[PDB]
């Protein structure tokens, strides 16, 4: 739901960061 | 032809700019505000719940009381946004119509026909008036609901501070300041009628 | 612990303030501020701190539980000073505002209202000056304290 | 709200209060009218003598009257909140 | 002028009573226990009983009064 | 999966931006302070402790108070976070934890149950709901449990005031306005006593 | 404004408060009155005895005339409102 | 004030620089304002006068009439519908 | 600024307040000796009971003194303007 | 300097206010008890009479004191001024 | 007291290094600028003592002093030309 929205958020941008390194 | 990605993106971090605007003007926080401020003076306490306190508990009630509106633009406006079902158009109307709605229930009508009156454009249905109306209209409702429910709280701690004034005249104790002796009987009053969760709870039923 | 004793001083210039039927705080506050730099009491509060990072080291310690509630504990020494400080002048407050009292209780048209404001604060401004007469004693047994409770915080 | 609904809400609150005083300040007075009629048959001037007899039995009435007292200010705390609804609609 | 001599002289004996009451109530009304704190019944009785304990001894001293100005 | 260093960085900079908000809202520090602030008012001195001391002094307790707690989110977080033992997502969750029981400790089952049916989630355990539903709860129950104590250290100034109005009626002066005499009555009850020594245990022992 | 306008406002204003005090006041002079002259009568003085009567009576007055005092003050905040343009030019 | 403080020849208001209308224009805003301001402060400050003399009449003299006067004063503002007609006014003051 | 200048301001300020100040309070106190002499004569010791009519001749007097009031602070303003080149040279 | 030579400072000033305050309070509280007395002897019990009277003399007091309370101020203040080489030496 | 903290043994005042006088120089210039600054607050004071007693003598414990006071602590620094004193003062201080 709406609680959901800022953990997807952080987690993409996680997963960029991670396959970026 | 919906915005590009980078005008949306230029819409979406402008709405962040705004957003004590929003939760200040569009929200239920004012109501709660005033109407804690005003329990707040009503008793002989001037500033002992302190302001950060006292928003802190209004950030949390407007929070829960605006969760089925904030869930209807998630999943009429975000969620088919984010699945690649609507135009960014058209879901930024998706998430304005049940803010629009939520705020034309908690409106009054006299404040809409001075706004609408004001503003100078022929609308005759309540439900299709622009947000720069509603806006103004909603807020002053909200001003106005705020001091009724101020001055139903405030009512009894009047009559515990006519009573402490009234039994010390007729000892003859004029010199004795009625404030002091009258507010250990306001928190007496407050804690065993269960004051703080009562009045959070009718704040919370109020908007509806 | 700074704060603490020109405050309590601070506290002892509203207690008379008050009991004189009556800023009193500042004139208070402002000496004592004189008090803390004639007596190089900024001076020994560098010389505190510096003798922290011997006997305090910076890596290993912190303050404790025990440290936290001896400052906590403050308080009750901020009214327990305060008091003893204008004990003598509280009690003459009183006493002679009593006198007045019971001396013009005979006729209960004069009363005191307003001319009792007057000459409550007349003396109320007398007894200040015989406090700021022997208030520097006072000042030095509470920087003893309170220097007692800065060393007991860095542990030496 | 309608101005009406405010005179009703004011009515209600100065019939309150006036119950509220009116239970403590009965006693007191009936027993200062005692005391002046003792000193209209003595003769004494005295003014201070009755200020005992009027705090005890004050003392007496909140403590019979202490819990129908705060009740009633309770159930009305609760009363105001019933008709906030009401109010509000 | 007689009646105001008479009460300092009671305060001279039944103000240390007094005291005593005083401190009593202070001394208990400042240490609570979490049971306590908790319910509110048992805060009006406390109050209760600090509001009786401290009738007895006021009344001595207010009868005193009253005594001496009648005489 | 763990979150990178310069994402953990992010986050530890966030929560030191609202480090006053988890004073005030999550620790004792909102008890504290209102019931310092009715000892202040219950005595003659308005401003006379002055804000400045007060807050100080409470930052103090409640640093005693939260001792246990703070030790405990040391122990179980910050070590095996330190030495490498744990990831970040988890060193979190074992920090949040602490502060969890701690604030169920310090509130009362009807709260809970008003804010739960309010936030309109489903639940069956008060150990596993949101900290953000747990939190207007807390402090709703602190403000509550902080006027019983401040009502019962109202009462034994009230009884000195109101003993010396009738002492100084009785004696016929109805001239003399009681608060002037019954100060140093009230202030050296207070020291005789060491009422703050008294304050400090029936305060920092009341979280338990 | 011109000065004389100001004036009537000012002396309106005072004109409402001493409607409104003399209202609810003159029933409460008059029952301290009538007590005083009875226990001039029964050659009692008592200084508190003459509370309650003033009291329940200053409570009904403002319970009576409940709607006039808000009529009064709605109507006088109305004439402001309407006075205005009169003034501004 | 401001053409003769200028030190400019003008012959007709409708035609002055806007350098010295703004100082003008702002400066007759803010009178209007107060003489708007004194009229909603009456009818509060009657209310307040009103209730202290009936508290002064009962003999409490140490009562504040502030406390006693503000639910009246919300209430004043509300049946009025205060937040409507302030506004219906101050919109309505410009023509 | 010199030290004799400053106190004629004064003087003329608490002058002022003065005339004011006395004109106001004369009426009420002129009523409230009245009505304690009509209660010494009587013989009645009711307190309150000068209170109403000396608040009625307060506000007429009010009434009565708004423009003679209004037209000396705005001359004091005028003078005190017109004072200003003296003041500073 | 010595924090003895601030005591000295601070009760030289208290001192001044007190023969400040004593210059203008007791002309008001000789009036004062002049009307007390008065209303006692002639058994008047009006206890807000005697205020305009005090308040008479308090200004007039101002008026009258306004020359030697500036010359003393402005001399203080000048004698902190050369007292300055104090603190620097 | 700096040299003592810096663990340096100097004999004679004259001979400090720089390092440990720069700190010295500002407490030290601090402490002068609170003793003057204080002592010019005196006469600032005395005037607040004054008006204060004379509102509460009269009955008038609402009207705040500072309100009143204000035109006369203004006054007093005019009269005694404070603007010019406190800098010739100020001048003169060093050396």
């Amino acid at each position: 739901d709406f609680n959901d929205l800022l953990t997807k958020a952080i987690n993409n941008v996680n997963t960029l960061q991670k396959a970026s390194g | 032809e919906d915005y590009s990605v980078t005008l949306q993106i230029l819409a979406l971090m402008t709405m962040l700019g705004f957003l004590p605007a929003m939760v200040i003007l569009m929200t239920s926080f004012t109501r709660i505000v005033v109407v804690m401020s005003i329990l707040r003076q009503a008793m002989g306490l001037q500033q002992t719940p302190s302001n950060q306190v006292i928003i802190g508990i209004a950030l949390f009630l407007t929070f829960f009381v605006m969760s089925p509106v904030l869930n209807e633009i998630n999943d009429k406006a975000v969620q088919p946004y984010l699945n690649e079902q609507v135009t960014a158009r058209e879901a930024f109307d998706a998430a304005q119509a049940p803010m629009k709605a939520f705020m034309l229930k908690q409106t009054r009508i006299k404040d809409l026909e001075t706004f609408v009156t004001m503003s100078g454009e022929q609308v005759d249905n309540p439900e299709d008036v622009s947000m720069a109306v509603l806006i103004p209209a909603f807020i002053t409702s909200e001003l106005k609901t705020a001091f009724q429910i101020g001055f139903m709280l405030f009512l009894p701690f009047l009559i515990i501070d006519l009573v402490v004034a009234s039994v010390l005249m007729a000892m003859g104790m004029m010199m004795l300041s009625p404030m002091i002796v009258s507010l250990p009987f306001k928190l007496m009053l407050f804690v065993l009628v269960d004051g703080w969760n009562l009045i959070l709870s009718t704040l919370a039923g109020s908007f509806a | 612990v700074t704060q603490f004793m020109i405050q309590t001083f601070v506290l002892l210039g509203q207690i008379l303030g008050m009991q004189s039927s009556l800023l009193l705080g500042q004139l208070f506050m402002f000496l004592t501020t004189m008090f803390f730099l004639a007596t190089d009491g900024h001076l020994k509060m560098l010389q505190l701190v510096v003798f922290s990072f011997k006997t305090l080291p910076i890596g290993s310690g912190s303050l404790n539980a025990v440290d936290f509630r001896e400052m906590a504990g403050w308080l009750g020494i901020m009214f327990q000073t305060a008091l003893s400080m204008s004990l003598s002048g509280i009690i003459a407050l009183l006493t002679i505002n009593l006198s007045f009292g019971v001396m013009t209780r005979a006729a209960p048209q004069l009363n005191i209202f307003s001319l009792g404001f007057a000459f409550a604060l007349m003396v109320g401004l007398l007894l200040c000056w015989y406090i700021l007469a022997g208030l520097y004693s006072h000042y030095e047994m509470f920087w003893t304290v309170g220097e007692a409770q800065i060393c007991r915080l860095i542990r030496l | 709200m309608t101005p009406e609904m405010f005179v009703e809400l004011f009515r209600e609150a100065l019939w309150m209060v006036l119950i509220m005083v009116c239970a403590i300040i009965i006693p007191s007075l009936l027993i200062g009218l005692i005391v002046a009629i003792f000193q209209a048959a003595t003769s004494i001037n005295e003014q201070t003598l009755s200020f005992l007899p009027r705090l005890i039995v004050t003392l007496l009435a909140l403590m019979l009257f202490g819990h129908w007292m705060t009740q009633m200010l309770m159930e009305y705390f609760y009363g105001l909140i019933e008709r906030l609804p009401q109010v509000l609609y | 002028a007689s009646v105001l001599i008479v009460g300092a002289i009671s305060l001279m004996w039944f103000g240390e009573a007094l005291a005593r009451s005083l401190f009593s109530i202070m001394s208990r009304l400042f240490d609570l226990q979490r049971e306590e704190i908790f319910d509110t019944a048992k805060l009006f009785d406390i109050a209760l009983g600090a509001m009786t304990d401290l009738l007895f001894p006021l009344f001595l001293v207010l009868a005193t009064l009253f005594t001496a100005a009648m005489i």
